């Protein structure tokens, strides 16, 4: 039987906060140092030189993977 | 319930309308409104209209309610259903309504009666033509006598009313004529003797005539002002009137003329003593004078501001304006600061004197404009309301408290009337079927056993070992000695303050602005309590071993934890939160 009619209180208080980072926030990426390329030399069958900026080059990279390439002041 | 310029019924229409007596024509209604018994209440046309309309509406109401109940052999709120008659809940509800409505009715009429003998404008004239010694004496002892502090002022009041009635005779309306019978019929004690102890002297009467003629008194109101100011050392100054008073040559001449003209029909000093008050009410001889007195109070009261006519008496009768000035500030501040502090550096002295002047200027500048703006702001419930704020001065104005008591009684009655709604009417059955689907659960779905309630906090701050010790044992006994009762009162009072503060913080906890302020109230309260406890504790320990005595018991309790440095949240319990967080929440306002 029913004796009464009432209004339904509830305590919805969130007072605690637990947020956990999903895994992919910590995954790696590939980051690189970046300087302005002053020049480039490519050689595979035939050598080719491109010069963007002529200055005394303070750093030089050599990379052999497919074609021989030399990145000047890179 | 009443506000300024509200109409209230002094009639009971309900009694006759339940018997089935109803009026149709306006003549019938006028016949309904006239008291047979001695008193005659006149009305403004306006109030009379309002009352008429109300009457008609009550006719229609009782009619439609009765017709509804003859058809069924009230009308529910929108989503509701009528419980059966002869159901306990409905019987209770209806009972509640009967009682509440009787209360509201009585209150309405009581406030009407207050209006009637406070001489509100819509009750322009109370006529006494039909009264006999009983009615007159009783009216006198309830209205005039009881209220008055001073006995001797009543006589003055009487003679001055006699003088005003006698001098203003042409301008009065026809309905007043009867009262003049009583004026010519007044009995005076012979000039200097059986009536000497019973009645006042003619000399006196002519003094008051001098006053009506010299100050142009038209009213019971200006009467009131004059009668309060005239015996005082500054009299000429207080009572100096805006149209300036006539020169005493003409006046004393016209008084000579009246005195003489009234002899052939059969600077005057303020008069002497009069016979003891009782004579006035209990001697047949004074009966006409008494009559005048009553007529003087219940009529002769007009709206007008007496302080247009007597602009200098406003400060004396009612309080003066604060913007109106009747040493240097620096010297005052020096006097408060005492001799134990350095005298103000004379930079700051000079600076403060400068402010004192600028403030003087602000006062003088805003004095008029504030007054004007204030009345204009009142003429426009609304923020501005009251029992009495009226522009005009009423010497019989009712005490605010009598009206407030009624109002409070009426608001209880209203809440009672509102209760019964849920007893008489009910929700749809299946709505409560639905409602019982979500059960009440102890843990979540029920409100927590600690709500903000004053005894919850009083208990919390009395639950502390040190304060519990101070209350019971520590202080010298409350009944035994005087220091005991004194200390006890103060400890209790301080607990109480800190409790009220915590409580009001708990209620408003959610809204930031109010919470920071209430928080400052907690700080002040707790600081007071802490200083009292600390002091009394030191006293206990110093005051001049034996096993388990007072001092040992005290030293066992340890260090007293200050209520200031306590961190209690909304529920009156110490916080879950980190100290840095709690501190930030409760920080002072800016």
């Amino acid at each position: 039987m029913f004796l009464i009619h009432f209004v339904h209180y509830k305590t919805i208080l969130q007072k605690y906060t637990f947020k956990f980072k999903h895994i992919f926030l910590s995954i790696d990426k590939y980051n690189s140092l970046f300087f302005n390329i002053s020049g480039i030399l490519i050689w595979l069958n035939i050598i080719h030189i491109n010069i963007i900026l002529i200055k005394y080059s303070f750093f030089i990279l050599i990379n052999n993977f497919e074609y021989l390439i030399i990145l000047i002041s890179t | 319930i009443t506000s300024r310029g509200q109409f209230n019924p002094i009639h009971n229409f309900s009694y006759a309308m339940e018997r089935g007596v109803r009026a149709r024509d306006v003549k019938a209604f006028e016949k309904l409104i006239t008291n047979p018994g001695p008193l005659r209440v006149a009305y403004t046309p306006d109030y009379l209209d309002w009352l008429h309309r109300c009457y008609k509406a009550k006719g229609t109401y009782m009619d439609a309610r009765a017709v509804a109940e003859k058809k069924f052999n009230g009308a529910p709120p929108p989503g509701m259903f009528l419980r059966p008659a002869h159901s306990f809940r409905r019987l209770a509800g209806e009972l509640k309504r009967r009682r509440a409505q009787s209360i509201l009715d009585e209150v309405a009429r009581a406030q009407g009666m207050l209006d009637l003998f406070e001489r509100q404008p819509h009750f322009p004239a109370i006529h006494i033509d039909r009264c006999s010694r009983f009615h007159l004496v009783e009216l006198f002892k309830e209205m005039v006598l009881e209220r008055s502090l001073d006995s001797n002022m009543i006589w003055e009041k009487a003679l001055l009313y006699r003088a005003i009635l006698s001098e203003r005779k042409p301008s009065y309306p026809t309905s007043f004529h009867y009262i003049f019978t009583a004026v010519e019929d007044t009995v005076f004690a012979p000039t200097i003797h059986p009536l000497a102890a019973k009645c006042p002297t003619l000399e006196a009467y002519y003094y008051y005539v001098y006053l009506v003629k010299k100050y142009y008194i038209d009213n019971a109101v200006e009467a009131h002002v004059v009668l309060r100011c005239h015996r005082e050392p500054n009299a000429a100054d207080l009572l100096f009137s805006n149209p300036p008073p006539k020169d005493d040559t003409e006046i004393m001449k016209a008084v000579e003329l009246l005195r003489n003209a009234d002899i052939q029909r059969g600077p005057p000093v303020l008069p002497g003593a009069y016979p003891p008050i009782d004579m006035l009410w209990r001697c047949e001889e004074n009966l006409p004078l008494l009559k005048v007195l009553l007529f003087g109070e219940f009529n002769l009261i007009v709206s007008e501001n007496p302080f247009v006519k007597f602009p200098s008496a406003h400060g004396f009768l009612t309080r003066p304006y604060s913007t109106d000035s009747s040493m240097s500030l620096a010297n005052v501040m020096a006097e408060k600061r005492g001799h134990l502090l350095p005298s103000l550096p004379r930079n700051t002295a000079t600076s403060i004197d400068a402010r004192a002047q600028d403030i003087r200027r602000l006062q003088q500048k805003h004095h008029r404009d504030d007054i004007v703006s204030f009345q204009k702001l009142l003429r426009t419930p609304s923020a501005f309301s009251s029992y009495s704020d009226w522009s005009y001065f009423n010497p019989r104005a009712v005490r605010a408290e009598e009206r407030d008591r009624l109002t409070r009684k009426a608001v209880e009655a209203l809440k009672l009337y509102d209760s019964a709604t849920n007893d008489i009417y009910r929700h749809s059955f299946e709505d409560v079927q639905a409602c019982h689907t979500q059960r009440v659960t102890e843990r979540d779905r029920t409100m927590p056993p600690y709500l903000p309630t004053l005894p919850h906090f009083v208990a919390i701050i009395k639950k502390d070992p040190h304060i519990s010790f101070l209350l019971h044992i520590g202080l010298p006994d409350r009944n035994s000695s005087e220091e005991g009762s004194a200390k006890h009162k103060e400890l209790e009072k301080r607990i109480y303050y800190l409790a009220r503060a915590l409580y009001h913080t708990a209620l408003e906890y959610h809204n930031e602005t109010v919470r920071r302020v209430n928080r400052q109230k907690v700080n002040v309260a707790a600081s007071l309590l802490d200083n009292f406890v600390e002091q009394e504790w030191t006293t206990i320990l110093r005051d001049k071993d034996t096993q388990n005595d007072k001092k040992q018991l005290a030293r066992r309790l340890g260090r007293y934890m200050l209520f200031a440095n306590r961190s209690l949240d909304d529920t009156g319990f110490p916080t879950d939160a980190r100290a840095d967080d709690y501190t930030r929440w409760m920080a002072p306002p800016s």
